């Protein structure tokens, strides 16, 4: 895309959609991805705390 | 662990301030590095 | 066998090894200097004596000296460096005696490498206070200082 | 003396290894005083003096050639003495060729030794030519030769202070942009490594 998003990364869909909405404005371009599911251990390790 | 690190550091500074062969000084530096690594993680590298 | 690039590359690849254990690495590093004998040690003593004398002369010449010409300055600097290098050479020769002595005091208090380095300091002291004119083998004098 | 943090040196991924683009083994070899690393090289000065330094290496090589030719003439004289001592007096064919074979083995071993001296000399010269920063050299004998021939043209050390120097002279923005360009252009194992 065009917003600090390395390919192959995992980010919660809420922030990803917020950044896509913020990037379609101020110069329209998409940052695309696909839903993925990760185990409970991985999800708990990849938290914001 | 803290005593080991202090001893190695003081010995190294004495060695460099007295003047010694580079192989002796390097052995002392390696010992100091291993002591610091033991302080934080005992057994992460080599035998603990 | 011995010749035709048979085992020399094996020796090289063996010497190019991590040897993650610090004591084994130190033994490998100490293994690269040959042992000396009475003659080699006495001329090393001569060289270090010359270096010390030249250093004292230059210290005297520093204040209350003369504008030393290059012929009278470069030679003194060279003999100083030669003496220091000879001292270093003797030390690296006799670290094997140091470790042989320090192997016996293990098992209590401090570790093998700490004992080795203390013996190395003792060897520094012994070389600094050695005297070749007495006509004695250096090992006997150095053992007392190492201990 | 500086010491590296074990957390950032040794781990499941090596943070320091990824940062400096060095294998974890390389880091240990450097950190634990087992080999030398070329902290920096004087690029422009090396290029400027490459012509004259190649001249110096060429004349050293020509002196090597002169010494091996002197060895050749010495063994020619030895062969002449062998002819005088064998083919002039009573001897069998194999008896008179035994000294010839002894000479053959002597010159083959001497020329082999001169050859390996030649490989070590050209290895020294080649390593000087393609010497680059953050390049690792085992076999401290080669480092000693490189230092005594070429004390300048580069600075290399061994240990956590050498690693600290490497981290010091690190164009982080340029490295990141190069990694991003590799991400955009190259694919595959390079893509995963760059990620």
């Amino acid at each position: 895309g065009s917003t600090e998003f390395l390919p192959g990364s995992l980010i919660d869909r809420a922030e990803f959609e917020a950044e896509n909405r913020r990037v379609v404005a101020e110069g329209g371009e998409p940052a695309a991805g696909r839903p993925v599911l990760m185990g409970i251990t991985k999800a708990s390790l990849a938290t914001d705390s | 662990l803290y005593r080991r690190v202090i001893n190695r550091n003081n010995r190294l500074k004495r060695l460099i301030d007295l003047g010694a062969p580079e192989i002796i000084v390097n052995n002392e530096k390696r010992m100091l590095q291993e002591s610091v690594d033991a302080l934080f993680d005992n057994g992460r590298r080599g035998r603990p | 066998e011995d010749e035709s690039e048979a085992l020399r590359q094996a020796r090289k690849d063996a010497e190019l090894t991590a040897s993650a254990d610090s004591v084994r690495a130190y033994l490998k590093q100490i293994g690269k200097v040959a042992l000396l004998n009475a003659e080699e040690e006495v001329e090393l003593a001569k060289r270090i004596e010359a270096g010390l004398y030249a250093t004292q002369l230059m210290t005297e010449l520093s204040e209350r000296g003369e504008k030393l010409p290059a012929a009278q300055r470069r030679d003194m600097m060279w003999i100083c460096r030669d003496g220091d290098r000879a001292k270093n050479h003797l030390l690296e020769a006799n670290l094997r005696l140091v470790v042989s002595l320090a192997k016996r005091y293990t098992g209590r208090g401090m570790a093998f490498l700490d004992l080795i380095q203390e013996g190395n300091l003792g060897l520094i002291r012994a070389v600094e206070k050695f005297d070749y004119t007495k006509g004695y083998k250096f090992s006997t004098y150095a053992t007392w200082w190492i201990r | 003396a500086p010491v590296t943090h074990i957390w950032y040196f040794k781990g499941v991924p090596s943070r320091l290894g990824y940062l400096l683009d060095l294998a974890p083994k390389d880091l240990e070899k450097i950190i634990y005083f087992a080999a030398y690393v070329i902290t920096s090289v004087d690029e422009e000065m090396r290029h400027n003096e490459l012509s004259t330094l190649e001249a110096e290496m060429a004349v050293e090589r020509k002196a090597v050639e002169d010494q091996r030719d002197g060895e050749l003439e010495a063994r020619a004289q030895k062969l002449e003495a062998d002819l005088a001592e064998l083919e002039a007096e009573g001897a069998k064919a194999d008896a008179r060729r035994k000294v010839r074979d002894g000479g053959e083995r002597e010159m083959r071993q001497i020329r082999d030794r001169a050859q390996r001296e030649l490989d070590r000399l050209e290895d020294i010269w080649s390593t000087f030519t393609k010497l680059a920063p953050k390049q690792l050299i085992v076999d401290e004998n080669l480092y000693r030769e490189l230092v005594d021939r070429y004390g300048e043209y580069f600075t290399g050390a061994m240990g956590a202070e050498s690693i600290q120097k490497l981290i010091e002279n690190f164009d982080i923005d340029a490295e990141a942009e190069s990694l991003r360009d590799v991400i955009r252009n190259g694919k595959g194992q390079k893509k995963l490594r760059a990620l």
